[PDB]
């Protein structure tokens, strides 16, 4: 019981070089876009998407 | 903030008509990708849109897109099995958001779509 | 990192009946069963966790995309593939300032339960 966690024992790990690089991944950004764009309030709802809507909200 | 005054406000620096009524479930087209932004769970508002995939594209180079980054607005590339479609999406806390973090959001999904492309 | 990183792993290990280490690295490692897990502040402000996961090769992309649409839990894990490595990896993340059951607990025990279910070969 104690120690445990989804009926496994748990330990400590010395974390690897992998796993210590991956962590600190990041990824150089991108510049704007959304102001140089044709941005309009929908006016209507396609077919697939309502369903998806409705069905999940 | 309230999920209204957010879409309201981002409207606003969008230079959109604001809606007499702010539905639950607000939709946005940038370009040639429909945007939906709404607040599920609670607490939490929600981006996405429905771009179109690649067949050359295998599973590890879809799912490369899915790897986090320094930028928790990253979107997430996903399937909605039931529909048969994908679908690209990114959230955020409502709790924390500031006068442009909405904005930021549905620019780091539109820009996510795109490179789908 | 920082104190609240500290203080949230320290806290986490109390829970997991772990001994505290005299010193926090940033990148904590958790084996919980056989699954190799780990637990770092990225960015400033997120606890990440992530593992490696095996996956099945009888699974198509449709079938992987799918376990990352979104849900009401926002510590449901993401599937993804970490190109430079070439490793699928599997990972959640939540606020520190906000976080779940006031622990990190609740986020690892998602984090393993989504390794579990990718484990499965139907």
């Amino acid at each position: 019981s104690v120690g445990e966690m989804s009926g496994r024992s748990v330990s400590q790990q010395t974390s690897d070089q992998y796993a210590n690089n991956l962590a600190g991944r990041t990824e150089s950004p991108q510049g704007s876009s959304l102001a140089s764009r044709i941005i309009e309030r929908l006016s209507s709802v396609a077919h697939s998407v309502i369903g998806f809507i409705q069905r999940m909200f | 903030y309230s999920f209204e005054q957010a879409i309201t406000q981002l409207f606003q620096q969008l230079s959109l008509s604001i809606p007499d009524t702010i539905e639950p479930v607000i939709g946005v087209k940038v370009g040639e990708f429909a945007c939906h932004i709404t607040e599920h769970p609670v607490g939490q508002i929600l981006m996405f849109t429905l771009p179109s995939l690649d067949n050359n594209d295998e599973k590890e180079t879809l799912l490369s897109h899915n790897i986090f980054s320094q930028d928790i607005l990253k979107p997430i590339l996903s399937w909605d099995e039931v529909g048969g479609h994908p679908v690209l999406w990114n959230r955020q806390p409502l709790n924390s958001l500031d006068n442009n973090s909405l904005y930021t959001q549905l620019e780091m999904l539109v820009q996510g779509a795109e490179r789908l492309q």
